[PDB]
Order: C-alpha cells, then structure tokens, then sequence
RNA sequence: CGCGACCUCAGAUCAGACGUGGCGACCCGCUGAAUUUAAGCAUAUUAGUCAGCGGAGGAAAAGAAACUAACCAGGAUUCCCUCAGUAACGGCGAGUGAACAGGGAAGAGCCCAGCGCCGAAUCCCCGCCCCGCGGGGCGCGGGACAUGUGGCGUACGGAAG
RNA sequence: CGGCCCCCGGCGCGCGCCCGGGUCUUCCCGGAGUCGGGUUGCUUGGGAAUGCAGCCCAAAGCGGGUGGUAAACUCCAUCU
C-alpha cells in the first residue's frame, strides 16, 4: 500500500548498502596524529582563557565555567568540547598523582 | 613527519612559549624598513603549502600594513550628502588588509608576478605580512611546467584584478545560496546580466 | 663545551655522506663491473649520518636512530624546538651542538640544521657507546630540570650597579 | 496618473536602462555561425558521433519531476565497477565520467549497467597497426556510416508500463481510500506527541 | 687580536635579463555622489550606476562542490529561454526584486603542500667540443642553489607496500 | 576555370622516454590569527545580521560547513 503522504511516504525501492565514501572521513583521531597533539601540549601549554577555567572548574563553578568558555569561544556545542575535556586534563593531572 | 609539528606548533599562538617569539620579531620588523627582502620565509610550513620551493627564482617579501578601516577622504568631514552618507570615521573598505599588503609588495616590483602571502605579525597600529612572490622570466620557472602557468601574460599583476589567495576572500564569490549574490562570474557581471532588458528579436 | 664535542664532530667525520667527486666515480666501477663480475651487494649497511630536520624527525618515531646531533640558531626558532621533547619522549638521545655551521661542513653544504646516526661502524661503535652515556647525562637524565628553566630576566650591568649601590647604604646602616 | 479601472503597474524602467539594451540582430548570425562549428567539427576528428559521449539515465530531482528520464551525465563510477572498465580507460574509450554521482538504488543502479554493455555491445574500435590486441577483424566489415546523431541511444527513452486490463477483487475495491490519507496525515503531524505521551505513562511509575 | 665557517646585510656603468608608458569599445579590483521619483521631504529611490583611481587579454572573469535538494534524488563553470515582475524587502509608502527545479548552446578535466619510500635519483650558470638549420640537445668537464628539503610516485573519486 | 609564386595541420630512416590490471593483507590519510562567536560600517530580495570589512575573543578532531525564524536537546541528510 504504497503512499506519497503520511508517515512512510515514497515509491518503494531496494536501497545499496555499500562501503562510504573516503572524503566522508575527515576527522578521525589516526594514532600518528594523536601522537602529535599529546607531545604538544607538553611543550608549548595552555592559554590564559583556560589556565583561569580550570580553577573555576576545579572548585567553585561549573556552569559558569561552562559559561566562561561560552563567552570566549563562539559557540555552546563548541564550549561542550572544551569543558568537558579540559576537565578531563584536570582529570589525569589529578587521578594520576 | 616534522611539518605536522611546526604547523600544530604555529596553531597556538596563545601559549607563552609561542607569544614569546610571536612578539619578539613583531620588534624585530618594526625597526626595519616598510617593505623588505627577507632572504628565506620565516615560517617555512606555510610558506611552501602556498607554493614556495626553496629554489631559484622566488623571494620572499615581508611588508608592513597600518592597521584600521578607512578614514573617508573629505575635507573638514563635509560629505555635502543626504543624511546617510554623512559617514567619515566609521568606515571599513570592503578589501582586507592581508590584499593591501599584497598589492603595494607587488607594486614595487613590476617584474615579480605575486603567488599569495600570509600572517607573520602585529602589534596595535601594524599587521605585518610576509608575500612570497614568483620570478616570471628566470629559466628555473620558464622551464619546469609545473610552473609555466605563471609567466603567461594573463597573470600579470595578480592583486590589481583580485586573483590571489586573499584578494579572492573579499570578491563575494563562491558557491551556494549564500554567494548566488553574485552568481555570473563576478559582482558586477551578475549586475550586467540582470538589470540590461533581453529584448528578443521577435520582442 | 668545544672538549667532549671534538670526538663527536670527529667520530661523525668518517660518516660524512658521499660527495662530488666520489659520487662520479661510484657510478663508474659498479658499472665496470656490471657488465664482468656481478657482485651482488658491495654495501650492506652504509655507515653514514642523516641529515635535515625532515629525515630526522621521521627516524625518532621509527626509533631507527641512535643519536641526535642537534643545531644552535634557526631561521625560525621554533623548527627546532619539539625535537629535544620529542626524542626524550621515544628514548632516543641528543645533544646540543655550538653553531648550525659547524655541523654543516660534516656534509659539504652550508647550514644543515641537525644531523643524526643511524648504524655507526660496529668496530668503532664503542666511540659511540663511550660519548652517549655522556649525552643523555647532560640532557636526557635531566628533562625536569630542562624543562621548567626560564631564561633572561638579567638588569644590564650599568642599572644592576645603582641596584647594588643601595645595598651598600643598607649593610653600612647595619654596620 | 491613474484614472478608471485598470491593473496597477511596476514598470521597471525607473533604473538607468538605455545603455544596457540587447538587440539580436546577429542571432541568425551566431546560428549559422555554430553550426559552422558543428559542421567542421564532426567531420574533423573522426567516425566518432558529434553530439558527445554516452550519457547515463537520470531521474529529476523535484517532486514535480521525478516521474521522468533524463540525460545526466555520467555514469559514476559504480556504473563502470559492476559493468568493470577501468575509469581512465572509460573517457577515450567515449564514456563520460561524473565521479561525485552517488547510487542509493539497485533499481536504477542495473539500469544503467545494462545500458553500459549495451554501449560496450554496440562498440566498434580502431587498433592502430592491425595486431589487434582485444578488437576483432575488418572494421565491422566497414564502419557503415560516418557520424552518429542527437545522443548514442536515444537518452530519453519514456517508457511506461501497458497495465493491460484487470478484475476488481474484494480487497481492492472496499478499502483503499480518502480515509486512508486523513489517518496517514494525522500519523505526521501526531506522531511524535505520541512518543511524548508515552513517555508520560512511564513517569506515571 | 689574526685566520676561517656561516647569519643578516650593503656597494657596483659587474654578467645577463626584466617592469613602468599608450589605448580602454568588452573585462577585473576598489572608492563611488547628486539632479530625478516619493506630488513636500530626512529612510528609501536614482545606484552599488556617472565621474575618479588601478589592472590586463584577444577574450577576460568564472571552474572541477566545504553544492542544490528532502524524492524513485541531481552533479564543475559560463550563456539563452522559463522559473518571475514570484518568494522576499519597503515611512510594507513610492518602488525595488533573486535562486533551485525543467528545456537548450557547449560539454575537459586536473595539479600540489602535507603523511611516507627511494644514499638529492633535482636545477641554474660557466667552458669545451658531438652536430643540424634562423637554434635547441641528451655528451665532456668546472662554479653555484638546495637537507630551514629540489626531483619520481602521490590528492581524498581514496592512496602506498 | 585553368596555369604561376609563398606559407599551413597530417609519410617514413637516424630522436627520446618506456608494466599496467583484479582480489586479499597491512599501513597512511590532509591547508589557523583560519573557521566560528560579540560588536561596528557598507551591501543585498536574504528577511533574529546573505555577503564583505574593521576591532576584540579565538577553535576542535566521530571534528567542521550547510539544512532560508533566535535558541537548547535529539537523530539524519549532504559536503570536506
Ligand atoms: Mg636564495
Ligand atoms: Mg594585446
């Protein structure tokens, strides 16, 4: 009971299920990159936007920590990127001592 | 693998290892004159992923740009205008000032067609900007035809038309809704072929 | 120090790679042979050092490399300075030498930046297995009190004695 | 400036528009002129057809549209790795290459490499000195004309099934109705409420 | 201190090359008003045009998706017919105002940096002769560039062993 | 229609370069003061900013751009 309207709409046909295309793949982490970033923040550091969001996210606030780095880099789904991972530095600078 | 470590390096200029550095030769061309040879690319990752290759034939200018949008050059601020137009201090000049940079770099030398440029510097009032330009008529570069598409007579003065890496930013053009703006060849093409009147043969 | 680096620039100089006028004439005798003897493999290891930032960075994160010999002044400061972290991060050694020029001439060009061993002479691989205790002594053994050090912030000597000129009207109230 | 009753009118001539004006008193010059360019151009490279490569079947994109054929233009890739030619081989062999068409169907997918064979079937080639490595005798006996015209094979093709006759059936003539639209559109726009009302029931507890 | 290696630099009527200027019909970049219309007139309009300034070519610009789509999916750019004087903008006034579909003209595609392997296998100049026109070459020897990275294979449609 | 002169693209000896194809295995895989956000001017039909430019803040890698009403969550579509 084919239809063009409701819920399942369309004609009816077979879909390819096959591999995906290789510019569809642009930002896996390839451990040879890893390697790179790691050595990195080790011999150059951190910035002075995040040197003080990590001593707001290590006691007093995490919303506003949050909404420190929502005000310093552009975007909310990119400030989900960012505290959520410098904690996670702060977390193997803490749980690895 | 080194380049991978020079441009991740390069990419955070905000630590104090780099912003050291960063502003001790912001110094060190701002004693120097405004435009200037500089005899190898102080930053040579970027420089060869535009296109150097450290080889006879280019030279690699480092020039100086004031910094701040365009003062309107009316005297006594008397535009002599209808009320919108009275606009002598807050204007911005639809080209970027990275293409300024690269126009008086090739202005200077009426011989060196221009490849594109890039980001070494600033301080408040200057923005500075290597250019690393291609020698046409040297046999290194008539020869090699990989590169032969540069001393053809229709790259002659490649910031003048707009047709660098930079220059090209500020044009409007591109693909997509966003930029059908301009959708024949360039700004005021579309505005050529919109607004004259197609009247048929058979009108 | 100009001592414990003479072997060094020493022990590298009969690794120094093949110039003009033994390259022509390399070409030549494997080809008078070519065509009488066909040997099969006249060099099984090359006994020679590594030059440029690009092959030594890549022979750090192989580990093909047992030693980095590594340069002074760049044109740009940074190409240089992931490379101590770098080899003291995989285990692999290196030393600071005095002047990009000085290792450049092991090599017949002008300034080589840094360069590297790959496989010493095994019968002379104790010249190496004598100075790289040495080397990863002054640098390798020492990466925390490498790392944390600031530099400059040394007054000049004509506003450090008006400084200094004050402690004596001190220590002469202390008197 | 108007008077009694009439359209109300934006003529579009307020804007400067005498000195951009178009008059083609040279488009029977410039018809007569490319078929110039279509004259000494198929008779100049070959027994080659004018009018192009092969181009594949391609259904329209709009709603409006896809209930029909057209002539895209090329056969991506997939077309060329279930028929197997090589892809570099395909455009001299004189069949066009559109790397960036995707295939999300088996149906249209086989219609084309079908078509491809079809092609490759109705190909004759020219070995240079006759050894001929992969190319038969005497050149189809002869080549039998000298230029193909208006695209390879008739890349519009609209065919429609015939559906001769039938009976009606029970099933088929007391259900299928206006009713089954009004509940299939009330399954659009009431269809995530009622995961949310569901949701209610499992905080019911 | 004297000699030397470099690095940033100068000087030359050094050897050899190169750029300016003219035209500007079409093209490209930037700066760009007012008369006019609104029955007045400040937003708007005239207009991103006139003038000004700089760039070239026999064409230029554009170009091989950081796209259009939301269904049975199309597939670089440019141009014409339609979309359409429509969506949309506007003292929502005067007025300005695209694009995707669809049909045609033509339809050509590709390169690199980077990640890697090959002992710089790369190039310029200089001198000799091969030997050929009105000259450009593979040979033969000598100075450079270049390891802060030349050349082969390589480009996201995947690639390498 | 001829004859007369000069120039064009396409014979064949001596030049010069000169192994591609399908499966399996492993390995590699990407452009930053840039993207984006805040503000300000110009501009567009682009309307809760379409493009452009200045100044500030300045990215990440299952990340990023787009999906024509600001936004958060949630899938997906396409692109690199
Ligand atoms: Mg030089
Ligand atoms: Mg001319």
């Amino acid at each position: 009971y084919p239809m063009a309207v409701g819920l399942n709409k369309g004609h009816k046909v077979t879909k390819n299920v096959s591999k995906p295309r290789h510019s569809r793949r642009r930002g896996r982490l390839t451990k040879h990159t890893k390697f790179v970033r790691d050595m990195i923040r080790e011999v150059c550091g951190f910035a002075p936007y995040e040197r003080r969001a990590m001593e707001l996210l290590k006691v007093s606030k995490d919303k506003r920590a949050l909404k420190f780095i929502k005000k310093r880099v552009g975007t909310h789904i990119r400030a989900k990127r960012k505290r959520e991972e410098l904690s996670n530095v702060l977390a193997a600078m803490r749980k690895a001592a | 693998g080194a380049y991978k470590y020079i441009q991740e390096l390069w990419r955070k200029k905000q630590s104090d290892v780099m912003r050291f550095l960063l502003r001790v030769r912001c110094w060190q061309y701002r004693q120097l004159s405004a435009l200037h040879r500089a005899p190898r690319p102080t930053r040579p990752d970027k420089a060869r992923r535009l296109g150097y290759k450290a080889k006879q034939g280019y030279v690699i200018y480092r020039i100086r740009v004031r910094r701040g949008g365009r003062k309107r050059p009316v005297p006594k601020g008397a535009t002599y205008g209808k009320p919108v137009h009275h606009g002598v201090n807050q204007l911005k000049f639809a080209r970027s000032l990275q293409s300024v940079a690269e126009e008086r770099a090739g202005r200077h030398c009426g011989a060196l067609r221009v490849l594109n440029s890039y980001w070494v510097g600033e301080d408040s009032t200057y923005k500075f900007f290597e250019v690393i330009l291609i020698d046409p008529f040297h046999k290194a570069i008539r020869r090699n035809p990989d590169t032969q598409w540069i001393t053809k007579p229709v790259h002659k003065h490649r910031e003048m038309r707009g047709l660098t890496s930079a220059g090209r930013k500020s044009r409007g053009l591109g693909k997509g809704h966003k930029f059908h703006h301009t959708i024949g060849g360039s700004r005021r093409a579309a505005w050529r072929r919109r607004n004259t009147l197609q009247l048929h043969r058979y009108r | 120090d100009r001592q414990t680096a003479t072997q060094l620039l020493k022990l590298a100089h009969k690794y120094r790679p093949e110039t003009k006028q033994e390259k022509k004439q390399r070409l030549l005798a494997r080809a008078e042979k070519k065509a009488a003897g066909k040997g099969d493999v006249p060099t099984k290891r090359p006994p020679v050092l590594r030059a440029g930032v690009n092959t030594v960075t890549t022979l750090v994160e192989n580990k093909k490399a047992q030693l980095v010999v590594i340069a002074h002044d760049v044109d740009p400061i940074e190409l240089v300075v992931f490379l101590p972290a770098l080899c003291r991060k995989m285990g692999v050694p290196y030393c600071i030498i005095k002047g990009k020029a000085r290792l450049g001439r092991l090599v017949h060009r002008k300034t080589c930046t840094t360069v590297a061993f790959t496989q010493v002479n095994s019968e002379d691989k104790g010249a190496l297995a004598k100075l790289v205790e040495a080397i990863r002594t002054n640098y390798n053994d020492r990466y925390d009190e490498i790392r944390r050090h600031w530099g400059g912030n040394v007054l000049g000597p004509k506003s450090v004695a008006r400084i200094a000129k004050l402690e004596k009207a001190k220590a002469k109230e202390l008197a | 400036a108007p008077s009694r009753n009439g359209m109300v009118l934006k003529p579009h001539f307020h804007k400067d528009w005498q000195r951009r004006v178009a008059t083609w008193f040279n488009q029977p010059a410039r018809k007569i002129r490319r078929r110039k360019a279509r004259q000494a151009k198929a008779r100049r490279i070959a027994p080659r057809p004018a009018s192009g490569p092969i181009r594949p079947i391609v259904r329209c994109p709009t709603v409006r549209y896809h209930t029909k054929v057209r002539a895209g233009r090329g056969f991506s890739l997939e077309e060329l790795r279930v028929a197997g030619i090589h892809k570099k081989v395909a455009r001299t062999i004189g069949i066009s290459v559109d790397p960036r068409r995707r295939n999300k169907s088996t149906e249209s997918l086989q219609a084309n490499v079908q078509r491809l064979k079809e092609y490759r079937s109705k190909l004759i080639l020219f070995p240079r000195k006759p050894s001929a490595p992969k190319k038969g005798d005497s050149s189809a006996e002869e080549l039998k004309l000298a230029t193909q015209l208006t695209g390879p094979v008739m890349p519009v093709r609209n065919v429609y099934k015939k559906e001769k006759a039938r009976v009606i059936t029970e099933e088929e003539k007391n259900f299928k109705a206006f009713a089954s639209l009004r509940m299939a559109r009330a399954n659009a726009r009431l269809f995530g409420i009622r995961a949310k009302r569901a949701k209610e029931a499992a905080e019911q507890d």
